[PDB]
């Protein structure tokens, strides 16, 4: 009964961690490797900016670019600090319950 | 023994010295991990001390 | 562990961190950054006011 | 407090609101992000005294 | 709990190492010693001394 | 807030209009975006958690 | 009345030759003149530290 909730929290933690690793990349090779490892798709915009699409379970589809993240099914725009706050909340809860 | 941040080092010095920093961060990593791998081969060829 | 043949550039370690060894492994990130900062200070030692 | 009473407090996120006036800053948006001089302390300073 | 959270962090890192800019599972010819038990003991109980 | 406004037909201060957000706006145009005004985000994570 | 006495020095300030007694890796402000200069010239960027 506790392991189920821990599993959900860990799913969310992993989703947020993958997103954070994506928006903190500093090169095209790292972004492409993350897309290949986490089943993403890197498109190239017109102004020389790379966008990354990724579908995670807990949040849905997600579009990332220049430190910004947009969730469609949630209809949310998010910067880095808010994502990191949510990740820290999840980490705290999961570690505490573990 | 005070320069720990990279920003304070990057702005306090020239530009090319930035490129001899990022690779540093990578090199130690490989130099660490291979060591932790090499331990597995020399497993049954080391003696015990009293 | 394995140990590297002694050279003159290692005594600094024994002066920085005593109770230590001279192992053939790589050098930690902290010491590498320290050496790079030392080189930067040694090179630009005239522009400093 | 001779230094606090003679110093200029300003928030360095919003210079859009402040304007220069005779070697000091004044607000132009009715938000009070900066002011000149005060008789109170700030965090981390003279805690020991 | 040190052991538990240590293998936790080890798996989270093997997922992706930001310093190497790629995963650790996707390298077996440059750092070929991973996926071994001795690595798992050294990453968690081998003092840096 | 200011990026949501710029994506819409609303104006913003000049501090945020002097940035390189053209790519993010191109991305949000290619997805039919509709954000939630920044007051409901905490309310969202109150449910998503 | 002990404060009205003619007190004199009883403590010797140390010799601050080495850093790490005063200086550390932190951020501080800049002189008022350069602040006002940045506000006039660059009113659409946050005042750096």
């Amino acid at each position: 009964d506790s392991f189920k909730i821990l599993a959900y929290l860990c799913q969310k933690f992993l989703d947020l961690h993958k997103l954070t690793l994506i928006l903190n990349a500093v090169s095209e090779v790292e972004l492409l490797n993350l897309a290949r490892t986490f089943k993403g798709k890197v498109r190239r915009s017109s102004h020389g900016t790379n966008i990354c699409r990724i579908r995670v379970p807990s949040l849905g589809p997600t579009f990332i670019s220049e430190g910004w993240a947009y969730f469609k099914k949630l209809d949310i725009l998010m910067d880095r600090n808010f994502l990191l706050m949510v990740k820290d909340v999840i980490i705290g809860r999961m570690q505490t319950v573990l | 023994s005070l320069f720990q941040n990279s920003r304070t080092i990057r702005n306090s010095f020239k530009k090319k010295y930035h490129r001899e920093l990022d690779d540093l961060i990578v090199r130690s990593e490989v130099s660490s991990l291979t060591h932790l791998g090499k331990l597995h081969l020399r497993r049954g060829s080391c003696k015990m001390w009293t | 562990p394995e140990i590297a043949k002694f050279r003159i550039t290692h005594i600094d370690k024994l002066v920085e961190d005593p109770t230590s060894l001279n192992i053939a492994m790589g050098m930690s990130p902290a010491n590498l950054l320290k050496t790079e900062v030392k080189k930067c200070l040694i090179e630009s030692r005239q522009t400093i006011r | 407090h001779e230094f606090f009473e003679k110093s200029l407090i300003y928030y360095n996120g919003r210079p859009d609101l402040m304007r220069v006036h005779n070697n000091t800053l004044i607000n132009s948006t009715s938000q009070r992000v900066c002011w000149q001089g005060q008789e109170g302390g700030l965090e981390g300073l003279r805690q020991k005294g | 709990q040190y052991n538990y959270f240590g293998t936790f962090a080890r798996l989270l890192l093997m997922m992706h190492d930001p310093a190497l800019r790629q995963s650790l599972y996707e390298v077996q010819d440059k750092i070929p010693g991973l996926h071994s038990s001795t690595f798992k003991y050294a990453m968690l109980y081998l003092d840096p001394s | 807030d200011n990026l949501i406004r710029k994506f819409n037909s609303l104006p913003i201060p000049s501090m945020w209009d002097s940035k390189n957000w053209d790519g993010v706006l191109e991305m949000l145009t290619s997805c039919q975006a509709n954000p939630i005004s920044t007051s409901q985000m905490h309310k969202w994570m109150g449910s998503w958690l | 009345k002990w404060h009205e006495l003619p007190l004199i020095k009883c403590f010797e300030i140390p010799d601050l030759l080495d850093p790490s007694i005063i200086y550390s890796d932190k951020s501080h402000s800049m002189n008022r003149s350069e602040v006002l200069k940045h506000v006039r010239m660059n009113p659409n960027t946050p005042i750096p530290s």
